[PDB]
DNA sequence: AGCCGTAGGTACCTACGGCT
DNA sequence: AGCCGTAGGTACCTACGGCT
């Protein structure tokens, strides 16, 4: 037992590793669109009521509770990561809301995480909501002092609406973000039809929808990238040309490619001026400022044709840039690759499941609270009875049984009205317990309506669904050109 | 290490010398890049009252104003090869942003004299309280403290020669009793 | 607008001076912390980070701490609370670490990441009363929590531990001492205020460094103690020793008082190599965890190794010097303070505490008997105290029936109404009259104490006998006459 | 960065490679100075099985861990020259350090085969309950992973050699998808 | 000289896969 | 190429006073 075969160890120790990185690191869940350290994070600033009706925590204390909690990892994954979900260009619909330096277009990182504060956007809330209502099966934090969530309820669609990239081992993933009106619309027409096509789909969700913006060329990179999961799409820039007077032109470029440093793409282009591998360009200016947005001058030589000149832009810089679609996710503890139709299927699933729980819990918690009301009316309606049997006994336990023999209650309705407080004897708490109770029966019954009827329970989905659709759906920014 | 504007014209433009890489950053992005250029700092500079040339010539913050500012230094100094017409202060609104500040000042005065005199130097004024430009986001800092439509500077005026000689001699010399004596007399604890 | 280039320079100097003189760079002669000190322990307390609890990760610990209280580099609260664990520079140490904590060698701590932290049980001591009105709070940096001011300090802790830092315009520089001593020279003091300096070092006999070593000498530790300056001869503990052959070596088990181990070495291995010293066969390090510090110098076979010992001490810091100025915060100003009006302070700050718990802790009782006194009302009248809540439609009504049908005042009725069902067991009874039975007794021994300066001051000598019995411990620097 | 130990019997001496700047510091307070030497390495080290050999001999890490074993590598490696006749293996139990633990291997294996065939390669075997080398104690360290009276080292033995190359190349070579093989096909284990 | 201890600090090796 | 994003990362500038 002191030898060790080097085969041996070797096999078991890189498996030990690459299964890890698999499934917990780098590859987001088909569920709520998350890699453990976000989910952390987010359940992280849940757990420590850090919503957006209250203000911002100091980012150091934010990251140093979760590290310590949940994630066992250097401090700078964590706040990274933090950081990303807070960036408007990064996060089609941010899931942190930053205040400080949060970074730029530019590669400009954050400031420091002692200088930055953050909490939950909004939207944010609809990933958590119902977390608290046994919707999602909680495990036990890396040290066995803890619980942490295994996935989030994610309301809305999450993997696709944001995205996601990882480099794991063995294999990638790299998934574009989405319109979140589109994604809902489509999964919206899959409920009601199991057997909705790819071509039918893409009737609602066109294609990738950037934070950045910009223009995609043709359907038919989307179209296999849907159909597959794998697929080249191209990214290209807005970019006009526009007079600049004295009968001399310019090329404007205001919305660039995805995931592509702006400061970057200018070098790139700087170097090809100067090293004579591209025609007539006389000046290079980036103008960008946050009253005007981005805005990239390229000037162009009196009596160029400023179109060609354009067109070489886009083949020799990241001016146009592809994205490589590889949507692996997550599918039951195991990377996957998946079709668009996959994924929402996947999705919608982790949605009836959602809300089938959480329908039973709040009956069982219905239930629980109709049988105290119960024995607190009992209580009331035989109130000197009770208190006489109180007085009388020695002790909690003595109390207890007597209660319960003496007027057939539970040991939870006995434990109850043994807590009962005295100002809960004034004169409109009977009148209240019997308001309480009826609301709770009619309740019960519409819980249980609910889960008699798979059909009932799919609306009630597809309900909740269209309300976040109203709330947080958007515009696209994306333009799909027919190219 | 400097984000330097897009005008040549040394007339309209604007050097922001930032206290922290962090509150460097924000105030690239706010910044008009046209007329705006930003150098930042890591923190405590050289204090060159009490160093040797030597080591002042070396030092590398100080090497990066000196080719920023494009004037040269003391003898070589000329006013009208600057490339800025006004040099911006903008420290931490806290004890420590003052003391970067006075190390700055020491440094003008003693090695670029002139661009005082000239009325080239600022100092930024950032809202005032516990927040500290590194906490403050691109869009604030840009209003508060580098939009000319809002902002309040102060030009740095230099008045008696001989009193301002003697006052960078005491509190930045090298005669710790001075300064000691300086601050028993002014404390106000 | 315009400023002058003078008055800037004199208002942001000032600004920047007098913030690291009073809230920085030197102690408070009261509990002997600097405000990043102070703020660690607060922090560990209002963490609950206490002895009986398990280690906290100190990146949450120092994230919390630069939060909430100080707004400053988290390096800067790390490392010194690093420092505060280390059994080498704290005669006493405040913290209890759980990983790599640092060496003599100057090795740094372990990453904030790695490392785990709490209190350590004589940290209780500092922190024991701070929630029973004992010391003033004030407001956070930023307005959204308190602070305290100073800590309640049981020990003096100033002097047990010592300080050093640089500020502007003047410095400090105050050597630990054994915590028996010094309490035993508070205790002489309280008996008489009017004890000098040479009295008082009948109880303290000089410093008492963490690493141990000799003191060559009672002059320096007199001129300090009477004037708060005074140069002290420190030295290693070195013996001259047979390895055989008739040979020799000297073996060093004690260095001075923060001297680099690894340092100190170093310069021995270069004045060999650079034939400064003559005689020096071999040098190593057989330092260990198992045996303590153990370093040994071989020399030649027949050289005098007295000779090549002597040329150590002054070639090497093997002897090194420590500098005494006793500078401390009095009052909020900076004070060159002698031994006398180090512990004058202290005993000062002592009374004040403990008069103050006393007071809470009077108040605290009295609030809680007039409270039980509403409860003995209501369960003498139990009957009609429900009959009254029956008749009252609301809780505003039955508040005001309660008060008029019973002579109960407010607080006394809300209590009643809050009173749980449960409450009217035997059992429950019973525990209400002796509470109330017990916290007239209480009440009585309080208002004896406050009654009396003679059996207050008493009072703070007896605890202090308490952790000088629990806390105290045996010198370990040797002073050499 | 190497700590080297008194003795200079390489027949009973050991050298310690520990992942971790932090774990590094601990082990040299836990450690025998006599006959225990140790190495701190940064975190993640070369793969190089997918490294040419101009950047392999560039590599900081590398280089120190040739120095630091004396034996020379490759075609020039000299058994007799080997300053340990222990190298231990020492890193966190945690998937990270089974990582750095297989790049380590890979690194003797194609550079120091002979090291191997001769038994100087071993695995220490720190506490396996969820904690990391940089949160221990020095005291435990030793006595747990270091002190020859209670630690239990494996020593590493090549057996099949044909076998060991295609190990190797399959888990660190350039090719991922005999990678991606493997992983779908054992990680049911 | 250059250390000491609280302050304003910092830049940059590595694995991993895909780009096609 | 070298970059995408989570992982195992880290050196070394300055101020300030008093001692050697
Ligand atoms: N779906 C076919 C194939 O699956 C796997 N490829 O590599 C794997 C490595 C591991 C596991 C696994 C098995 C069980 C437990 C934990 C793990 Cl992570 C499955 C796969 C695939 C092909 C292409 C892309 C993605 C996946
Ligand atoms: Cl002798
Ligand atoms: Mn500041
Ligand atoms: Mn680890």
């Amino acid at each position: 037992i002191n030898e060790r075969n080097i085969t041996s160890e070797m096999r078991e120790s890189f498996l030990d590793y690459a299964m890890s990185v698999i499934v917990a690191r780098a590859l987001p869940d088909v569920r709520d669109g998350l890699k453990p350290v976000h989910r952390r994070i987010l359940y992280g600033l849940n757990e420590q009521g850090m919503t957006p009706d209250k203000s911002y925590k100091k980012s150091a204390r934010i990251v140093g509770d979760v590290m310590g909690k949940y994630h066992p990892h250097g401090d700078s994954s964590i706040y990274e990561a933090m950081v990303r979900m807070a960036q408007d260009f990064s996060y089609r619909y941010p899931l942190v809301d930053g205040q400080g330096n949060f970074g730029s277009m530019d590669g400009d990182g954050a400031a420091a995480m002692r200088y930055t504060e953050a909490r939950m956007t909004k939207i944010t809330l609809e990933l958590l909501r119902d977390i608290n209502k046994d919707t999602i099966d909680f495990i036990d934090n890396y040290d066995g002092n803890e619980r942490e969530p295994s996935v989030l309820p994610a309301r809305f669609p999450n993997l696709l609406a944001n995205g996601a990239s990882g480099i794991a081992v063995g294999m990638a993933t790299n998934i574009p973000p989405h319109n979140l009106t589109e994604l809902i619309n489509g999964v919206l027409s899959l409920s009601k039809n199991p057997d909705i096509s790819i071509a039918e789909l893409m009737e609602d969700i066109e294609g990738p929808d950037f934070p950045t913006a910009g223009l995609i060329l043709g359907k038919s990179g989307i179209r296999r990238a849907y159909e597959t999961g794998r697929g080249s799409i191209q990214m290209r820039s807005r970019a006009v040309i526009e007079e600049r007077g004295g009968g001399r032109q310019r090329i404007v470029v205001t919305e660039i490619p995805f995931q592509v440093n702006k400061a970057r793409m200018i070098e790139k282009i700087a170097e090809l001026v100067r090293d004579k591998k591209i025609d007539g360009i006389t000046d290079l200016r980036d103008e960008t400022s946050l009253r005007t947005g981005v805005r990239v001058v390229i000037d162009v030589r009196k009596d160029a044709n400023a179109s060609v000149i354009l067109n070489n832009l886009y083949k020799q810089t990241p001016l146009q840039t592809s994205f490589g679609v590889n949507m692996i996710a997550l599918v039951n503890g195991r990377p996957k690759l998946i079709n668009l139709k996959e994924a929402l299927v996947h999705y919608l699933e982790h949605q009836k499941t959602v809300v089938r729980r959480r329908t039973q819990y709040n009956l069982r918690k219905a239930k629980d609270r109709a049988h105290i009301l119960e024995g607190l009316r009992i209580a009331l309606d035989h109130i000197d009875e009770i208190i006489s049997t109180i007085r009388e006994s020695d002790t909690d336990k003595v109390a207890m049984e007597s209660l319960q023999q003496r007027f057939k209650l539970s040991e939870k309705q006995a434990q109850a009205i043994l807590d009962m407080r005295l100002r809960r004897l004034t004169g409109l708490e009977r009148d209240k317990i019997e308001a309480e109770y009826n609301e709770l029966l009619n309740y019960i019954s519409e819980l249980e309506t609910i889960l008699a009827d798979e059909e009932v329970l799919l609306q009630l989905v597809r309900d909740e669904l269209t309300e976040i659709r109203d709330r947080f759906g958007d515009d696209r920014r994306t333009e799909i050109q027919l190219g | 290490k400097l984000a330097d504007c897009s005008s040549k014209s040394p007339e309209e433009c604007e050097i922001f010398l930032v206290e922290g890489d962090s509150a460097g950053g924000s105030t690239k992005s706010g910044r008009d890049s046209r007329t705006q250029a930003i150098l930042p700092l890591r923190g405590k500079i050289l204090n060159v009252e009490k160093a040797r040339l030597d080591r002042i010539l070396n030092n590398n913050e100080i090497r990066q104003m000196i080719t920023a500012f494009g004037t040269g230094i003391g003898g070589d100094f000329d006013l009208a090869k600057a490339r800025y017409h006004k040099i911006v202060i903008m420290t931490d609104a806290d004890v420590d942003g003052a003391h970067i500040r006075t190390l700055l000042l020491t440094f003008f005065y003693r090695f670029m004299r002139p661009l005082i005199e000239a009325g080239y130097v600022y100092i930024a004024q950032p809202p005032t309280g516990y927040k500290g430009l590194g906490e403050m986001n691109a869009d604030q800092l840009w209003e508060t403290t580098m939009n000319p439509e809002h902002r309040a500077l102060l030009q740095v005026k230099l008045e008696d020669a001989i009193e301002a000689d003697q006052t960078f001699e005491m509190l930045m010399g090298d005669v710790v009793e001075n300064r000691r004596q300086f601050i028993e007399d002014n404390a106000v604890y």
